[PDB]
């Protein structure tokens, strides 16, 4: 049960130097390796013995070590970086490791972004199974922060709605995504539905109506 | 590395994977938790586990058959997890007190060599004191990753409707189309577009749950609009835990 411990959430500026430090529970005993974990990937080792980096590793990580603190270094940051960084150590002769209580690293100063936002009506398909669901889905912007509000008529919508935290997408801009489950009477019960996409001092609405093709 | 073993295991039941390949350990991670070492056996057979765990911790290896196996009884929600197939190298290294020096480096190989030495050479039955050790363990390679849910639900396999463009939803050159994958459970879903060949633009979102029980996601790709009229398009929607394999052609819609 040893107690690796780093700072939940780092920044650093792209193109800049960036350091991630685990400190021990109190002789350390132990090497420590890195680990990169981006959501939808299996985790990556970065760094093993300290210091030593592992195969296919830029050169522009680097760890280091002052007596129970080991540092992972990235020299130049890159936005591909954003992601959970985990530090871990062996503390004995066992079979057994203990991982760090990880790092969330933001990569600031990236190209700001405006969402896009595409609104899908409920297929007729779907309507012909007794089913509606309003899609609403947000891609390519950056920051990687949005509120998402329905309205029916332009009135307010709060109940069957489900949204997604945005993630980032493969060109390391995010996404979100937006669901509004009705059934196909209340469906047709309003004249048009719409998908407000608030960011950065900006709202994107798109609007949809029963009466009109998408 | 290829995590085997079912998505779904019911609670108070017995977990249990295979890692087939051709020294292996396991870890795995629950939802916003950090990674949780399990344990590892190498080609001696000798095992270790997670000292917190290893009352319910099961390891076992066919080097015939090139699999490892986990078995973890009496699991809880709190099991509920992603399950990682690793690769482990591990090297204990000694070394001596600065000054100090192993009997071998001072040229002595009978009993006690591998001892430390304040006097080298000079009577070299002098003090001696064990070397330091220092334990490297890491990760060599990762497998893909298990997921596996922990729950008394009822497996459910997912219906797939079309997300169509529209001639107003269009962006000028580029369009989106896609697939609504409704009502499944467990996790996970996934979704490829014809097939693997269509990769580019292409965005798969997390799922959300319902007040039902129920997950959905969608997955949507940003393609070309004039090649819409003639130009074919397939999401397929891939659930294991039902061995569901769904293919939906996602046609424009014509207005």
């Amino acid at each position: 049960q040893a107690v690796l411990n780093q700072p939940s959430s780092v920044s650093g500026s792209l193109g800049q130097r960036v350091s991630i430090t685990c400190s021990g529970s109190s002789v350390g005993n132990g090497y420590v390796s890195w680990y990169q974990l981006i959501p939808g990937s299996a985790p990556r080792t970065l760094i093993y013995g300290d210091t030593s980096r592992a195969s296919g590793v830029p050169d522009r990580f680097s760890g280091s070590r002052s007596g129970n603190t080991a540092t992972l270094t990235i020299s130049s940051l890159q936005a591909e970086d954003e992601a959970d960084y985990f530090c871990a150590s062996a503390e004995d002769s066992s079979s057994n490791a203990v991982f760090g209580s990880g790092t969330t690293l933001t990569v600031l100063g990236q190209p700001k972004a405006a969402p896009s936002v595409t609104l899908f009506p409920p297929s007729s398909e779907e309507l012909q199974a007794n089913k509606a669901t309003l899609v609403c889905l947000i891609s390519d912007f950056y920051p990687g922060a949005v509120t998402v509000a329905w309205k029916a008529d332009s009135s307010p919508v709060k109940a069957g709605v489900e949204t997604t935290t945005p993630s980032k997408q493969s060109n390391n801009k995010y996404a979100a995504s937006s669901y509004l489950s009705l059934t196909p009477e209340q469906w047709k019960s309003h004249r048009s539905y719409s998908c407000q996409v608030t960011h950065e001092g900006s709202t994107v609405e798109k609007t949809v109506a029963p009466t009109e093709c998408s | 590395l290829r995590e085997s073993g079912p998505s779904l295991v019911k609670p108070s039941q017995t977990l249990s994977l295979t890692c087939t390949t051709s020294t292996v350990g396991w870890v795995r991670q629950a939802p916003g938790k950090a990674l949780e070492w399990l344990g590892s056996i190498d080609t001696s057979g000798t095992t270790g586990y997670n000292p917190g765990l290893k009352s319910r911790l099961s390891i076992t290896r066919d080097d015939s058959k090139s699999q490892v196996s986990l078995s973890l009884s009496s699991v809880t929600t709190a099991d509920l997890a992603t399950y990682y197939c690793t690769t482990v190298r591990q090297q204990v290294h000694k070394t001596c007190p600065q000054g100090w020096r192993f009997g071998w480096d001072c040229g002595f190989h009978g009993y006690g060599s591998d001892d430390c030495y304040e006097d080298c050479i000079d009577i070299l039955s002098s003090q001696t004191l064990s070397a330091e050790d220092t334990y490297e363990l890491h990760v060599d390679a990762w497998g893909q990753g298990l997921l596996v849910t922990v729950s008394s639900a009822s497996t459910k396999g997912p219906s797939v409707f079309p997300l169509a463009p529209s001639s107003k939803s269009t962006s000028g050159g580029t369009a989106a189309l896609g697939c609504l994958v409704k009502d499944y459970f467990p996790e996970p879903v996934t979704v490829s577009w014809n097939s693997g060949a269509l990769t580019s633009g292409v965005h798969t979102f997390p799922a959300v749950l319902q007040s039902s029980g129920l997950y959905s996601l969608s997955s949507v790709v940003t393609v070309p609009s004039s090649s819409l009229g003639t130009q074919t398009y397939i999401c397929n929607v891939n659930h294991k835990p039902s061995n569901t394999k769904v293919d939906k052609k996602v046609e424009p819609k014509s207005c």
